[PDB]
């Protein structure tokens, strides 16, 4: 699911930059031609409108946490026998290690 | 829109600035993290934190422990025979900070002047390209920032959109503040205006700078502070529903043993 | 609501204030390719804005409450930092593209 | 001929060396990169030891 | 199940497995060092930071389960890149008590001590080595002292 959002934050970026492309070459125009105050075609702004919404819905998707506020349901599953071991104090006197000393 | 301005110098001005401006700021957070350098800490030292931690944890929780324990760690802190903060005490160095003068203090120090070394790069950057016309900004501006604005055009006509290169790197290095957080997270140092400012979690939080006077106010602390058993409601729970034991024992026979 | 953990408000305000920052500059990417005056752009950004939170709220939906204590931060954040990122992409590329 | 009114502000400056701009450009990279690795093994050495 | 398993995972999320078995310190000596060796020989290529703590967890487990062959293994690896460092002293030292010859690992952790005051691990390792030698009352007496 993620790669599928970056994918198409991808696509609608490049389809912004292309509409950017489109609007650059129709200003480079008016340019060339006097008076003629003209605005740009309302297609491709609604196209950069489109690429816009559209790399705004997967920017919030892709960092999605939201993690719980209360610190009781992450030990909730927790058990006392893992926190009755702990890793200062190891004695390393067992009946495994001379039960496995041979093999 | 007039004043047609040429290819070439939007291709050699902004991006190389942009760069400039953004590698600059990189460079300072990675020697600012290099030239981190540890404190040595005294194990005396380290003891007075940790019972101050102690104290501190048992004014936070308090409610949830045994009345005759509490009355027993409040006696064994105060004790008025003995008294561990009461005989043990360490060299003491003479202060200076005064009651208006610290008050004033508090704002005088500030952080007022933080700003040159950025204007020393702009100053470069502006003396490298003498006249340059870089951009116009939509937002509209009076004439009395124009000296400051253009500052190497001679041009009185001219309205004061259009913007320097100076100014160009000026709003260039507040633009990315908030974007060099996002790649490298909360904790950013890469701010290029606060260059000489420190900014960091900061090593050995506890800094006992006068170990008796800490000693006493947290012994007059703990002494104000009163107790109140909040374990003594046990009521509430008492006429209740218990359905969350019902709610994840359905999701706990999916998982099998691996 | 007793006991709240550091870390987890720590990591929610870090992904919004993330959120809030790219949804800004790429506002400020669409300002600069459109090109319009000061008024219109700032009005912009302000729905932008109410856009953007409007969708972090439809995010959350129901058990929201253990998620966020209050709605104050997530309407009211970043609102001066955020725009003051904005403006730059603004004339990043109104000027680039115009002018240039 | 061609008048110049108030000198030139709309051409690029005749005296721009870019050997010098580009030097700059690809050192300031070569720098990061080279304080990055600098980085990386002081955390890990401070780390372990 | 053992080639069944081996087939129905990637490097990526053995490592993750590991990760949570380090945050959960779990006693699974025998799952460690067989996950911990089988990537060792398998990817060997990146995470080198990553490795080195699955190295010392590996080792630790082996000190546990039988082999200290691959102990060595991995403390020669830790002892090629950092020359000097006090957590390989602490795990050779460790060693050393699991093996034989109790009284040069309590000298080396007098040394130790002797560079770094401040050792944690070293007095706790020492405190462990008293509680299965001796008595745990004086055990017990410096525990208080190291704890006071």
């Amino acid at each position: 699911a993620p790669s599928l959002w970056k994918g198409l934050v991808g696509i609608g970026l490049f389809a912004l930059a292309h509409a950017a492309f489109s609007a650059a070459q129709h200003r480079s125009y008016m340019r060339l031609t006097e008076k003629e105050d003209e605005s740009l075609p309302i297609d491709i702004v609604l196209q950069t409108l489109l690429a816009f919404a559209v790399t705004c819905y997967g920017i919030v998707h892709i960092a999605g946490e939201f993690k719980d506020m209360d610190a009781t349901s992450e030990l909730k599953n927790k058990t006392f026998d893992t926190l009755r071991n702990h890793p200062s104090f190891y004695v390393f006197n067992h009946r495994g290690r001379v039960l496995f000393r041979p093999s | 829109p007039e004043l047609l301005l040429d290819s070439n110098i939007r291709l050699w001005v902004v991006l190389p600035i942009v760069i400039i401006t953004f590698f600059v700021g990189m460079i300072r957070h990675y020697v600012s993290i290099l030239l981190q350098s540890d404190k040595k800490l005294t194990q005396e030292q380290v003891s007075d934190s940790q019972v101050l931690i102690r104290s501190r944890v048992l004014r936070e929780n308090g409610k949830y422990i045994p009345k005759q324990s509490f009355l027993t760690r409040k006696y064994y802190f105060n004790n008025p025979e003995d008294g561990f903060f009461k005989k043990t005490k360490r060299k003491v160095v003479p202060p200076s900070p005064m009651t208006d003068p610290t008050m004033l203090t508090d704002m005088m120090k500030g952080n007022v002047t933080n700003v040159l070394p950025m204007i020393l790069i702009g100053g470069w950057i502006n003396m490298t390209f003498s006249g340059f016309v870089t951009t116009k900004v939509p937002f509209p501006l009076t004439l009395r920032f124009k000296p400051m604005l253009q500052q190497g055009i001679e041009l009185l006509t001219l309205d004061a959109s259009w913007v320097s290169s100076a100014s160009w790197y000026f709003l260039n290095v507040f633009g990315l503040r908030s974007i060099y957080s996002l790649i490298l997270g909360q904790d950013n140092a890469a701010d290029q205006s606060r260059m000489m400012q420190e900014q960091m979690t900061g090593a050995a939080m506890a800094m006992p700078a006068d170990t008796n006077k800490a000693f006493k106010t947290e012994w007059e602390a703990l002494e104000l502070t009163d107790h109140q058993w909040a374990l003594d409601d046990v009521e509430e729970e008492l006429m209740a529903k218990d359905l969350h034991f019902e709610g994840m024992f359905k999701k706990e026979l999916q998982t099998s043993i691996f | 609501p007793p006991f709240i953990s550091e870390a987890a408000v720590r990591g929610n305000a870090a992904v919004l204030d993330y959120c809030r920052t790219s949804v800004s500059a790429l506002s400020g990417a669409t300002a600069g390719i459109l090109g319009l005056t000061g008024l219109y752009g700032f009005i912009f950004y302000l729905l932008a804005s109410v856009l953007l939170s409007l969708l972090l709220i439809l995010k959350a939906g129901r058990r929201w409450n253990k998620y966020f204590k209050s709605r104050r931060p997530l309407f009211t954040g970043g609102l001066i930092g955020g725009l003051f990122t904005y403006v730059l992409f603004w004339t990043f590329l109104y000027g680039m593209v115009h002018v240039y | 001929t061609r008048v110049y009114p108030s000198k030139q502000f709309d051409v690029l400056k005749d005296d721009y060396d870019y050997v010098l701009i580009s030097s700059v450009l690809f050192g300031l990279v070569f720098a990061t990169m080279i304080t990055k690795r600098l980085a990386q093994v002081k955390l890990l050495n401070r780390a372990w030891r | 199940a053992k080639v069944s398993e081996l087939y129905d995972v990637t490097w990526e999320e053995m490592r993750d497995k590991m990760r949570k078995w380090r945050e959960e310190n779990s006693r699974n000596s025998e799952q460690i060092v067989e996950v911990g060796e089988e990537l060792i020989n398998e990817y060997a290529s990146k995470l080198g930071d990553d490795i080195w703590i699955i190295y010392e967890q590996v080792m630790i487990a082996a000190l546990d389960y039988g082999r200290d062959d691959l102990a060595l293994f991995c403390l020669q690896e830790l002892r090629r890149q950092f020359p000097g460092s006090h957590r390989v002293k602490r795990l050779t030292g460790m060693r050393f008590e699991a093996m034989e010859r109790y009284d040069d690992a309590i000298q080396l952790y007098d040394r130790i001590l002797q560079e770094d005051p401040t050792n944690t691990a070293a007095r706790k390792r020492k405190i462990a080595i008293r509680k299965a030698q001796g008595k745990n009352v004086e055990a017990i007496r410096e525990l208080n002292e190291y704890l006071e």
